[PDB]
RNA sequence: GCGGGAUGGAGCAGUUCGGUAGCUCGUCGGGCUCAUAACCCGAAGGUCGGUGGUUCAAAUCCGCCUCCCGCAA
RNA sequence: CUGGAAGGUUAAGAGGAGUGGUUAGCGCGAAGCUACGAAUCGAAGCCCCAGUAAACGGCGGCCGUAACUAUAACGGU
RNA sequence: UGAUAUUGAAAUUCGUGGCUUUCUAACCCGCACCACUUAUCGUGGUGGGAGACAGUGUCAGGCGGGCAGUUUGA
């Protein structure tokens, strides 16, 4: 028994998020915390962080407060040095900033200050957050290794399939524990699916049979109504007997409603769209021997790159090779060599980036998807809703929103910019199990051109339509087949099985 | 549109009890009221 | 640790099968057409009762067999393809056979197809 | 008088707690055929019965009205 | 009603990390005695799956269509 | 339907505790033979069968119009 969470009220900030929400966390246990976007799974860690007994660790996953404090000192916040040996994560260097890292270069400068602690309780977010194919298939091998117990939030159905012990799924009810990885969760949260809808469709049809006898009863009352003598006490009496009959099957009925009632209320199988202007042309960018350097680093020498009318191109790479540059120099980075980054003079644009400096912060929702040109209040507020945006969350600064929302919030902004392309950067990484699949649709019921730069294989593998990709400082192309050949020999080898006819095979007994 | 109490910042705890609305007033409200137990007024956060 | 085994080949006019065993009928390792996710039309055929017959081998070639005596089933397309996979990725033959059922008539056929 | 209705031409979801007008069949114009049906391609057709109210927002909620339906006048 | 390898949820009992009381000592708190008490373990049943009507029981609407009219063998939903 | 008492023995097994086996001394037989004995009761002896189960006490959970006591406005 490593920490009990003894029965208490939960909430980040003057608005409360639960109530009644307990649970324990043996020793040496890891232990991951899935939940919808927007639950209070990232609050919850800063509470057993600050105001909770024994010491932490806490892995943030914005690192946005703090952009200018050196790294190497971030890295010293608690405190000859073993970091230089401790380059497994393949960290660049430690003279830069720390908002001037890649996107996932900082999810492992930030897990490295969390191994390094020495706490009891490790309190991690996101960690898959950004990270590779192979950078994400280490540290799997990374936390089947150590004897601390972990508290994550993972969301990631790979990752979640072979680390956690058991799974803690927040609701606004409280924490409901399972054991297993997420298969063994899943299937669970199935059969308790079924139960509650068989018992839904169980009580509409037992309480229409009830409203169907009280109807007849009734029609043959009004018809018997006129026809009995008022000045007869026997034709008055069986009057009152017949109304007895339904006014008790009436009692039934209300105590069936005022005691048996639930919900199937998660249904709601939406979709959203968007819809292009049809370009009409060839080609949309083009390169021309472009370069480019961040002082020292050299990204790109001199390359071409292009992208035509109703493409789909897919950017590969690591982390750090410059797929979140390559993305500013279509919009604007004013190249240092020549480049003449040759774009068309009719462009819109619709773009998704990984950090959000799209959004202003300090600014309320409703007035930012209303800064754009023409959009009147109704339309905005209205398509609004539908992003669940359960019009209550209009007066709330962008500053202080989830990390689902807002990411969620500059997808109400692609909406209303019909674009030509759809430049997304990591469109699909802060996003909860069952969003991922309602933008999974709409990046495939558009039918423009896009740029995808996604680190997930079971997205990026059945659109596969055009796969650049970074090796050196050059981008390279899908019709490159100069790394694997057929090795067409297959000439001398389909000479022996063309000789199987079949009659040959009629005859030749064994 | 709740309950709410105003308990004194320095002579300790609940003297007042109030009403808001927590869709105009999300946050804890503020108000200098008489505190009788120091008799002179003071600040009241809303507990 | 084994050696000498019989291989079963057991041809349909859909799917081959190959069984590697040792002399006691004892299952050392199998594959077949379909395994290989060969769909219908080409799961008949005879390139795939050799790819079938030399993921068997190679993958008990690995126990030391050497020798095998093959024991052949069925009408098949792809039957005598699957005796030069084997032969082919070293199991030296010994001597084979067609073990077919054959009633000294026995129960009645199914009707045939119009 | 009481019950149930009205969503492109036909038949129907969606209303039950307001948030991007839907499904099958048919109609129209091309193709295929010696010709027709079947099959393939492309489009049209929506006051969500009428008329007012509520709301940032109405097929959804609230009154009034004319039709269709069933019992019973 | 019968039959289900498992998985979930559940009792008594087992278990005893922790929280209170008192006070030899020096507002802290050793033993002891005391008020409690979590994690884990724990069966039928129930959830869930298949079968059974000479078991209990149940056995539909609207629309268009024929060389008189009317009906509709035929068609849509 | 569980825990626990009556209630024991040796081993294999995986974690001093459990699981499962096997053994028989306890307990059980409306079971054969022999005495009491004129006896289809009973008690005692002897073979057999089963056996730490079952039956029995205490505590616990399910089911429970089979059966009770009642309520079912002005
Ligand atoms: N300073 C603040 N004041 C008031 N409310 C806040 C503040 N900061 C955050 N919140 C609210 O707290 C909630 C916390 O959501 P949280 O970020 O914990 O979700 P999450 O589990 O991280 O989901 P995701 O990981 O998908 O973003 C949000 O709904 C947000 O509105
Ligand atoms: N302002 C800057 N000054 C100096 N170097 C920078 C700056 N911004 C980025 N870099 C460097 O450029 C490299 C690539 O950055 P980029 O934003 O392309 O990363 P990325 O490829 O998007 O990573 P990820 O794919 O994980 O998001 C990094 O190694 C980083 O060190
Ligand atoms: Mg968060
Ligand atoms: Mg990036």
């Amino acid at each position: 028994m490593l920490f009990l969470f003894e029965e208490k009220p939960l909430e980040i900030e003057n608005k409360q998020l639960i109530k009644r929400l307990s649970f324990h966390i043996e020793d040496h246990e890891h232990l991951a915390l899935i939940g919808v976007n927007g639950i209070g799974k990232s609050t919850l860690l800063h509470h057993i962080h600050k105001n909770e007994l024994i010491d932490t660790a806490m892995m943030e996953q914005d690192l946005s407060k703090h952009d200018d404090i050196d790294v190497m000192d971030y890295v010293m916040s608690a405190y000859i040095i073993i970091e230089g040996n401790k380059l497994g994560l393949s960290s660049t260097h430690f003279e830069q900033k720390i908002g001037t890292l890649s996107g996932g270069e900082q999810t492992k400068v930030s897990f490295l200050k969390v191994i390094l602690s020495d706490a009891p309780l490790l309190l991690i977010d996101q960690p898959t957050n950004h990270m590779d194919k192979e950078m994400k298939v280490w540290l799997i091998k990374a936390f089947k290794s150590e004897q601390r117990a972990i508290l994550f939030v993972s969301h990631d159905r790979e990752f979640l399939n072979e680390t956690p012990d058991a799974i803690l799924e927040l609701t606004k009810d409280g924490a409901t524990r399972y054991s297993g990885h997420y298969d063994d969760y899943k299937n669970q949260k199935d059969i308790e699916i079924e139960t509650e809808k068989l018992k839904y469709e169980k009580e509409q049809k037992e309480q229409k049979a009830i409203e169907e006898s009280i109807k007849k009863y009734k029609e043959w009352y009004q018809r018997a109504a006129q026809k009995a003598s008022v000045r007869s006490p026997y034709a008055q009496k069986q009057l009152s007997k017949l109304a007895k009959r339904f006014k008790s099957k009436e009692h039934q009925l209300n105590r069936k409603l005022e005691e048996s009632k639930s919900d199937n209320p998660l249904e709601e199988n939406k979709s959203f769209s968007i819809e292009n202007n049809e370009f009409k042309s060839h080609y949309l960018v083009r390169f021309e021997n472009v370069s480019f350097s961040y002082k020292s680093r050299e990204i790109f020498k001199d390359t071409y790159f292009e992208i035509k009318r109703n493409q789909t191109v897919i950017i590969e790479g690591k982390n750090g090779s410059g797929k979140s540059t390559l993305i500013q120099l279509i919009l604007g980075n004013l190249l240092p060599m020549s480049g003449a980054v040759k774009k068309h003079p009719d462009l819109d644009i619709g773009y998704f980036s990984q950090d959000f400096q799209n959004l202003n912060p300090n600014n309320s929702v409703l007035e930012e998807v209303m800064d754009i040109e023409n959009m009147m209040i109704t339309d905005a507020r209205t398509i609004l809703a539908s992003f669940y945006f359960d019009k209550s969350r209009m007066n709330d600064k962008v500053r202080q929103l989830s990390m689902g929302e807002k990411c969620r919030l500059q997808f109400v902004k692609l909406y209303f910019s019909n674009p030509h392309i759809l430049i997304l950067d990591q469109p699909t990484n802060y996003f909860d199990i069952s969003m991922q699949e309602k933008i999974i649709q709409l990046i495939q019921s558009f039918n423009g051109a896009v740029i995808i730069v996604s680190h997930d294989e079971i997205f990026k593998d059945e659109i596969r339509d055009q796969v650049w990709k970074i090796e050196n400082c050059k981008l390279i192309h899908e019709n490159v087949s100069i790394n694997t050949p057929i090795d067409a020999e297959s000439m001398k080898d389909e000479l022996k099985i063309l000789e199987q006819y079949t009659d040959e095979r009629n005859k030749e007994t064994d | 549109r709740v309950n709410v109490t105003l308990a004194c910042t320095e002579c300790g705890d609940r003297n007042y009890i109030t009403t808001k609305n927590k869709r105009n007033n999300p946050e804890r409200i503020e108000m200098k009221k008489y505190c009788p137990r120091l008799n002179k007024y003071t600040l009241h956060r809303e507990t | 640790n084994i050696e000498n085994g019989v291989a079963h080949i057991r041809s349909t006019f859909n799917n081959t099968i190959v069984t590697i065993t040792d002399e006691f009928g004892n299952a050392l390792s199998w594959s077949s057409a379909g395994a290989l996710g060969f769909k219908g039309s080409k799961k008949s055929t005879p390139f795939a009762a050799q790819m079938a017959s030399e993921t068997a081998s190679k993958s008990a070639m690995e126990h030391g067999l050497k020798t095998v005596e093959v024991t052949v089933k069925g009408p098949g397309p792809g039957r005598e393809s699957a005796i030069r996979a084997l032969q082919s990725a070293g199991l030296e033959v010994t001597a084979i056979r067609d073990v077919t059922p054959v009633p000294h008539n026995g129960c009645r056929p199914p009707k045939r197809r119009r």
